[PDB]
RNA sequence: UGGAUUAACGAGAUUCCCACUGUCCCUAUCUA
């Protein structure tokens, strides 16, 4: 009766009030968070060709995935590669502050040495990292002859 | 956890809640199993305890050797049939859920396990890595 | 350890180098710690303490008589 | 770091893409994506689906038995990491791609 | 007991069979172990014994061991190099082979 | 009457009120404190969040299960062109 | 159990047992009831008090019963050992006293609760509560001597060693001051007295030693004087029962 | 809840009738209640009625009484609403017992025993109408009740009791009908028990059954003959086991056990 | 995604991956072994009367007698016709281990397939002789 | 030279180590205590290799090899294949296998002259083992127990089988092997014998709680300590029949 | 001791097994 996606007993007899901790409905999202201790994997130069290449991949490719990021253009300037997620959606301005103390966790002292940077398409289930690869795999098409 | 599980076990998906009926994998004679509690579970209001691959549960033979019933024995899952994520990224999964019977320290009841066995489970328990023939 | 092992130990090695000046001072200070526990120790630990000390003083008066 | 060919799509599947199913016969079927995973599940024929290399390479489309296509055997004798050998390999691999 | 003697006859009676052919079989002892002098826990002139390395570097859960640095190539200089492992596609190792 | 079965509270009360932020540029509220003998150095930097991709890195994490093994995991890409200085501002400490 | 029982909790003396169990029923039960509540609620309050106190005593006792090594019908060597040690008679009769007391307090609770379900006022039920609890209290206050005995038997038998009756043994015996313990200390890793006086030990001391990769236990005994088997000691009858039951060199 | 009504009828009864069943008196006595009765109220004398006698031939119908009458009345009597042999030994014994208390103005007497032994049936045969329900279901009557007959001998019955011992049985607990066979999830794991209890002749004569061994083969035989097959083709083992145990209880399979014989 | 495909081809409702089937059909001893199959009691027909091309236990002699003469079993008979799509098909259709592909298809086209077809013939004759 | 030790805190040395007369493979878990105990007596004579098979620590029961060469399972990656390759010298013909069953260490117990094999090994492998390992193969089963790898240790001196090996089957196996056999038992009564110890022509490493009786019997059959050549197995008959 | 123990049918009352499932673990998404 009268709703199921709610809370049944929002209060005891006494008090005759709803307490500030009963968790009612209202605006979700658009808050202002602060995650800490995100590791910086790669500081990508902006003039450089072959960013998305490592000491293993050694195939010349830039970090923009095929057809650019989604709802965002392509990468051209200097960038930061952070392990994990980060609050806020794409296109949004983020601030990066530095650590407020001296972290004593070996995850703060270790050296990262990447092996391969996925650059497939994010717009649909892509499978080739470069358009050169796509072409080599599919072979010629009706149009190019 | 459980005793005899060598090393720490990371988290993989939880495919077998309590009430599941998996298979018996070894040649101990048990034909299938029933899960009645999973050892090392958490504690959360309403959360059904659930078992993963490599976990040690408390099973009962629902049908099997006529001379094995009415008791509850420690079992160890070796297949899962719920896509868990290997670390070198690939979500793999198996064909059915199956486990083997072991005495609480971790030692096999039977003698040889038939069918592929999870690499994670075999790594965790060193007495499956000895009585198994097909490690995934 | 088979039998009276701590006693064999005490006779062979001894006690802490200061187990005597700690016991002595503990004793001399118990006289102070009795009144502290009587002016603190609210709420039924104070009742148990008072009844116990009454028992003790009664027994000592019995004994000296 | 061992790029695999989808068992159905024959595409490449890079580390972190697709699903793998392990049969009780211990054969690991890798899949490029869910399209091919679900078609496998429904038991269709990758040699009768028109869009897949199994059908093409042996249905009259792009050639198969080629002198370029004999350098990609799975090596099971791993010798020695010679640096000049790696150098010649790196040249020859791009040479092969262009010729084929 | 007269049911345990026969039971332990298994481990008692162990066969020295007849070699069942003309071929020979010998223990292969390497020359490399002969000159090898046994190890001492006390004497200061004991081997370096990489436990000493991980202890003095060091830490039983912190020593980042060099899993390279002991393997046998032509020149050591490129023992601390990298295998490419991939190219524009088609993982390198599958094309790698002599000639 | 008391509660029969116990369960932790639903939600976190440190993050309240759950209301829209005051701006899109969320503000920094605390800065790495100081040291007047280090060389001058910025403590913050603002950029733009652009997508998220995947990575495989070899792990040198001694005493871990994935020591000397590869590991795949996600990364975010933030798009940070050079930032350019246009002003300075000085703050004095008052008993307020 | 067997082989150096050290798993027996602790026998708090009767005043301490009273304290422990009564304070516990005071702390781990609600203690505010008002004359105004429903007579059902009052009856329930005091019922719970009585039943809980009963359970607490009963577990305190059931622990001792299930703990002690049960002198008779264990193994003749140990049976006669705790005979010569802790007086078989007193042992059995004390533990029996404890079992009787356990039954008594179960009965006290199970009568007074059947009563309380007929109380008609806070005062009637409060009087029943005090009555049942006071009866349990005297029942336990009787147990002064058994518990004072059991504390020392526990702190003794815990220390008491563990010689398997059947593994390869080696008994060492003779007169005081001869060299029993000299031989033991000189043959196997132990700590047994060597000082130049008669009864340099007073109980059975053990020491293992290996031979043909196998385990052999050696047992030094205090010894025997002349003592024409009429007058002896708990010192001597230990060696007696040892040389009797244990079958080795 | 049950032992309450039990002592209610023990106390409101002027005498007690401890109904046994003919097929297993030594297992459905398990007294530990007569010890209490004799000592707390000695003036009630614990008549015995060995009900369902016909399932025990006249031979054992004599053997099982001959060595128990040396304790109590022990009138073995199979009950039936038209042909109840054994009633003409007790309908007048209890009545003379009623006359004995001629300064009571009445008498009230009560039935005790295991469930599914026949107490409601005995009321109904001594009254001649179903004033209480008869039911093969073990726990049919769940509350005591007074019943008027002869306007002097009031009758009462109580639900069945089981002296709570954690010993000596689970299988014979299931073999006495005290728990319904729809409340056990393992019904085929006791068919070996029935096949070790009862012998093979009447097993063969009942259904009849295929020539067989091996209670598991016995159950598959039962089911393939009865058409109790599920979705291909493994048949309804739970269902056939439940039927075999309903047979066992209701007495559609002969069974008994033998005491020291005729001396 | 809707209900038919999922509540039919679920991981609890699998068939037996006809590469295994074709393997089991190639070799005569496997044919005879899976054809005799000492009596078990769970499988619906109880062992006998079982189609080796499909993987199903027909209940009775008459049931299999009709099953063989149908469009389902004929569909699978034609499904099992050529090279059964090993993983090497999918890995050589991308220019990899093409030599292993060629050796395998050569064996099937020259050495194994003849015996396979001969054995399905003999098995048909045996099914008749029994039926 | 019967040098008991312990992987991190496990007695199953055979599932975390692989030992032979020319090299050793040890897992890379945790710390250099296990490997240091190995290098204590193995020293610098034979190459040791910190390694990993298919990204696990259980290597002794996934690989299988003798001094002629090594044989690694399918799911080993090419990177660690290359690591092993560089680590060992040229003689050890490392080679992958394509197989139905990965745990080769449990289905082939082998030494430098002959290798018993689980019954359902394939023919390609049945001849591939001859190709590289340099032996002759016989499909067998150690007293019913399939998986001959973890239920019969072996060296060039003698073999140790799990205690339930019947006498006649033991005679058949000893005829197959032309070398002695003893129905052994390790680690306070662990039937799995090959998976609780690793042994070769100059050494055997077994668990810690492997008691002195069992240590002594295997020492007598493997002729490690100087010198116990298989007659001391009959010398110590004054103990092994009393202990049972 | 001259009035007594049952197929079929059932929106009759209760208990159970198989199939099956978002009832639940533990929720998620779409349409009007
Ligand atoms: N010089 C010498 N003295 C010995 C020898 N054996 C025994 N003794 C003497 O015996 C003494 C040993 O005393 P214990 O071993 O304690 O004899 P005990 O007093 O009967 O020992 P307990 O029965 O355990 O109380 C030594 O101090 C020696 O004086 C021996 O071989 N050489
Ligand atoms: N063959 C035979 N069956 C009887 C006899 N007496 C009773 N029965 C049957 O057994 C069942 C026993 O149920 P009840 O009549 O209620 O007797 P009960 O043992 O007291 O059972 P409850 O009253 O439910 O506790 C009855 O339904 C009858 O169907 C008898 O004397 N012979
Ligand atoms: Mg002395
Ligand atoms: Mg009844
Ligand atoms: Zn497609
Ligand atoms: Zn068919």
């Amino acid at each position: 009766h009268r709703g199921l996606r709610k809370v049944a007993c929002i209060g005891a007899w006494h008090p005759a009030h709803v307490m500030w901790s009963v968790a009612r409905a209202g605006q979700r999202g658009y808050h202002s968070r602060t995650s800490i201790n995100h590791k910086i994997y790669r500081v990508g130069k902006g003039d450089d060709e072959a960013n998305g290449a490592t000491s293993f991949d050694r195939t010349k490719k830039t970090i923009t995935p095929m057809g650019g990021f989604v709802h965002y253009g392509e990468i051209k300037n200097d960038f930061i590669m952070v392990k994990g997620c980060i609050p806020g959606n794409r296109k949004r301005i983020v601030t990066l502050r530095k650590s407020l103390y001296t972290n004593t966790s070996r995850k703060a002292l270790e050296e990262v040495s990447l092996k391969w940077i996925d650059t497939a398409s994010k717009f649909g289930k892509g499978r080739f990292q470069t358009p050169a690869e796509k072409h080599a795999f599919m072979g010629t098409l009706k149009k190019d002859l | 956890s459980g005793n005899g599980a060598q090393g720490t076990k990371f988290r993989i998906s939880l495919g077998l809640p309590v009430g599941a009926i998996m298979n018996c994998a070894d040649n101990s004679g048990a034909r299938n199993l029933y899960i009645i509690a999973v050892k090392g579970s958490g504690s959360r209001l309403n959360r059904l305890p659930a078992a993963s691959l490599g976990d040690m549960v408390m099973a009962t033979v629902k049908k099997g050797k006529p001379e094995l019933r009415k008791k509850v024995m420690p079992a160890i899952v070796v297949r899962q049939a719920k896509s868990w994520r290997r670390r070198d990224g690939v979500f793999l999964y198996f064909e059915d859920n199956a486990g083997v019977i072991a005495n609480p320290k971790g030692e096999m009841k039977g003698s040889a396990i038939t069918g592929p066995v999870g690499k994670e489970c075999a790594d965790l328990w060193p007495r499956v890595a000895s009585n198994s023939g097909v490690v995934v | 350890p088979q039998n009276d092992y701590i006693e064999r130990h005490i006779k062979q090695h001894g006690k802490r180098l200061d187990h005597e000046e700690r016991k002595r001072k503990r004793e001399a200070r118990e006289s102070h710690k009795i009144s502290e526990r009587a002016q603190k120790l609210t709420g039924w630990k104070g009742k148990q303490f008072a009844k116990k000390r009454y028992a003790e003083k009664v027994s000592m008066r019995k004994k000296i008589k | 770091m061992r790029i695999y060919q989808c068992h159905f799509c024959s595409s490449p599947c890079y580390p972190g893409h697709g699903i793998m199913f392990v049969r009780n016969d211990a054969k690991e079927f890798r899949f490029c994506r869910s399209k091919c995973h679900k078609a496998f599940k429904q038991r269709r024929n990758p040699r009768k689906l028109k869009w897949t290399k199994a059908f093409r390479k042996a249905a009259g489309k792009e050639l198969a038995v080629d002198s370029t296509l004999t350098f990609a055997q799975r090596r099971n004798v791993p010798v020695r990491y010679n640096r000049e050998l790696v150098a010649t390999t790196l040249k020859a691999m791009a040479r092969i791609e262009e010729i084929r | 007991s007269q049911s345990r003697i026969n039971n332990v006859l298994n481990k008692i009676h162990v066969a020295q069979p007849q070699a069942r052919d003309d071929v020979k079989r010998t223990p292969f002892i390497p020359e490399s172990v002969k000159n090898l002098k046994k190890y001492d826990p006390e004497d200061p002139n004991r081997r370096k014994l990489a436990r000493d390395i991980e202890a003095e570097n060091g830490g039983a859960g912190v020593f980042n061991v060099n899993l390279k640095d002991k393997y046998l190539l032509e020149d050591d200089e490129w023992k601390n190099d990298i295998m490419p492992e991939i190219l524009d596609g088609k993982n390198v190792y599958d094309f790698l082979d002599p000639e | 009457s008391h509660r029969k079965y116990e369960a932790p509270r639903h939600g976190h009360l440190g993050f309240l009120p759950r209301k829209r932020a005051a701006s899109i540029r969320a503000r920094v509220k605390a800065f790495p404190k100081d040291d007047r003998s280090k060389p001058v150095a910025l403590t913050s930097f603002l950029g733009y969040k652009a997508g998220m991709t995947t990575i495989v890195r070899d792990l040198d994490r001694p005493g871990s299960k994935f020591h000397k093994r590869e590991v795949v995991e996600a990364v975010t890409v933030v798009d940070t062109p050079p930032v350019v200085v246009v002003g300075v501002v000085g703050y004095v400490e008052t008993p307020r | 159990m067997q082989l150096s029982w050290k798993d027996i909790p602790t026998v708090a003396p009767a005043n301490d047992l009273l304290d422990i169990v009564l304070n516990r029923t005071q702390r781990k039960t609600p203690t505010v009831i008002r004359p105004g509540f429903k007579i059902t609620r009052i009856r329930a309050f005091y019922m719970r008090k009585v039943k809980y106190t009963g359970e607490g005593f009963v577990e305190k006792f059931e622990d001792i019963l299930k703990g002690f090594p049960n002198i008779n019908d264990v193994h003749p060597f140990h049976r006669d050992l705790m005979d010569t040690l802790y007086e078989k008679n007193h042992y059995k009769i004390s533990l029996a006293a404890i079992s009787r007391a356990k039954s008594l307090v179960e009965q006290v609770a199970r009568d007074y609760v059947r009563l309380l379900k007929f109380g008609q006022s806070l005062f009637q039920c409060k009087q029943l509560k005090r009555a049942a609890l006071g009866r349990m209290a005297t029942i336990v206050k009787k147990l002064r001597d058994p518990l004072a005995y059991l504390e020392q038997v526990r702190q003794h038998i815990g220390r008491l060693p563990s010689i398997d009756p059947n593994t390869r043994t080696l008994l060492i015996c003779g007169y005081p001051n001869v060299g029993k313990s000299s031989f033991l200390r000189c043959i196997t890793k132990s700590d047994v007295d060597v000082q130049p006086y008669a009864f340099t030990t007073k109980s059975l001391y053990v020491g293992h030693f290996d031979y043909k990769y196998l385990r052999f236990q050696a047992i030094d005994t205090p010894g025997i004087l002349d003592r024409p088997t009429e007058e002896m000691n708990n010192i001597e009858m230990q060696s007696i029962y040892a040389i009797a039951h244990l079958r080795s060199c | 809840r049950i032992w309450n009504e039990l002592y209610k009828v023990i106390d409101s009864s002027d005498v007690v009738i401890h109904v046994l069943d003919a097929r297993d008196p030594l297992g459905t006595r398990c007294k530990s209640v007569e010890e209490y009765m004799k000592k707390e109220t000695p003036h009630k004398h614990l008549i015995y009625v060995l009900n369902k006698c016909d399932l025990v031939p006249t031979w054992v119908a004599a053997a099982w009484v001959k060595h128990l009458s040396k304790e109590r009345p022990t009138l073995a009597f199979h009950a039936s609403i038209t042909n109840s042999f054994g009633k003409g030994s007790l309908i007048q014994l209890l009545r003379q017992f009623s006359q004995l208390h001629t300064d009571r103005k009445q008498i009230s007497v009560g039935f005790i025993g295991y469930p599914n032994t026949g107490k409601s049936s005995i009321i109904n045969t001594l009254r001649k109408k179903k004033v209480c329900q008869v039911a093969p279901i073990p726990g049919e009557t769940k509350v005591w009740q007074y019943i008027t007959l002869m306007k002097r001998i009031f009758l009462i019955d109580c639900p069945g009791i089981v002296p709570p011992s954690s010993k000596d049985s689970e299988e014979d607990i299931l073999f006495r009908g005290v728990v319904r066979v729809e409340h056990v999830t393992h019904p085929e794991q006791y068919i070996p028990g029935v096949l070790k209890r009862c012998q093979v002749k009447h097993l063969e004569r009942t259904y009849e059954i295929s020539g067989w061994k091996d209670a598991t083969e016995f159950i598959e035989i039962l089911a393939r003959k009865q058409g109790r097959l599920l979705k291909g083709g493994e048949p309804d083992e739970s269902g056939v086991s439940k039927q075999i145990l309903n047979d066992f209880n209701r007495g559609k399979i002969p069974w008994f056990v033998l005491p020291p014989e005729k001396e | 995604m809707g209900r038919y495909s999922v509540k039919r081809y679920k991981t609890k409702r699998r068939t037996r991956d006809l590469d295994l089937i074709y393997n089991d059909l190639s070799t005569k001893e496997s044919v005879q072994k899976l054809l005799n199959q000492p009596l078990d009691e769970t499988k619906p027909g109880l062992g006998q009367h079982y189609c080796i091309h499909c993987a199903k236990y027909m209940e009775t002699a008459i049931a299999l007698k009709t099953h063989l003469k149908g469009k389902v079993h004929k569909r699978r008979v034609k499904e099992l016709r050529g090279v059964p799509y090993t993983q090497e098909v999918s890995d050589a259709a991308a220019g990899y281990n093409l030599n292993k592909f060629l050796n395998r298809v050569q064996e099937i086209t020259q050495s194994v397939g003849p015996e396979k077809e001969s054995n399905e013939a003999l098995l048909k004759e045996h099914l008749d002789s029994t039926l | 030279m019967a040098t008991r030790t312990q992987f991190e805190n496990s007695n199953e040395i055979g599932v975390f180590s692989k030992l032979t007369n020319t090299y050793c493979l040890v897992a890379v878990g945790g710390s250099e205590n296990f490997y240091s105990a190995f290098e204590a007596e193995l020293g610098d004579a034979i190459p040791i290799v910190h390694t990993t098979i298919a990204g696990t620590r259980i290597i002794g029961r996934m690989t299988a090899g003798n001094r002629r060469g090594l044989l690694v399972p399918t799911q080993t990656t090419d990177q660690e294949l290359q690591h092993l390759r560089n680590s060992l010298p040229d003689s050890v013909k490392i080679q992958r296998v394509e197989e139905r069953l990965s745990a080769l260490g449990n289905v082939i117990c082998c030494n430098d002259y002959v290798a018993l094999v689980h019954p359902d090994i394939d023919r390609e492998t049945e001849e591939l083992i001859s190709d590289v390992l340099g032996v002759e193969v016989f499909r067998q089963t150690i007293s019913g127990n399939i998986l001959v790898g973890s239920y019969c240790s072996l060296s060039n001196q003698g073999g140790l089988v799990h205690p339930q090996t019947s006498v006649q089957d033991q005679e058949e196996l000893s005829s197959l092997l032309q070398v002695p056999l003893v129905a052994g038992t390790v680690n306070r009564g662990s039937s799995v014998v090959g998976a609780g110890m690793v042994v070769n022509d100059y050494l055997a490493v077994t668990g810690l709680d492997t008691t002195a009786p069992e240590l002594s019997v295997i020492e007598s059959i493997f002729r490690l300590q100087d010198a116990q050549p298989e007659s001391i197995s009959g010398n110590l008959r004054d103990t092994l029949i009393e202990t049972y």
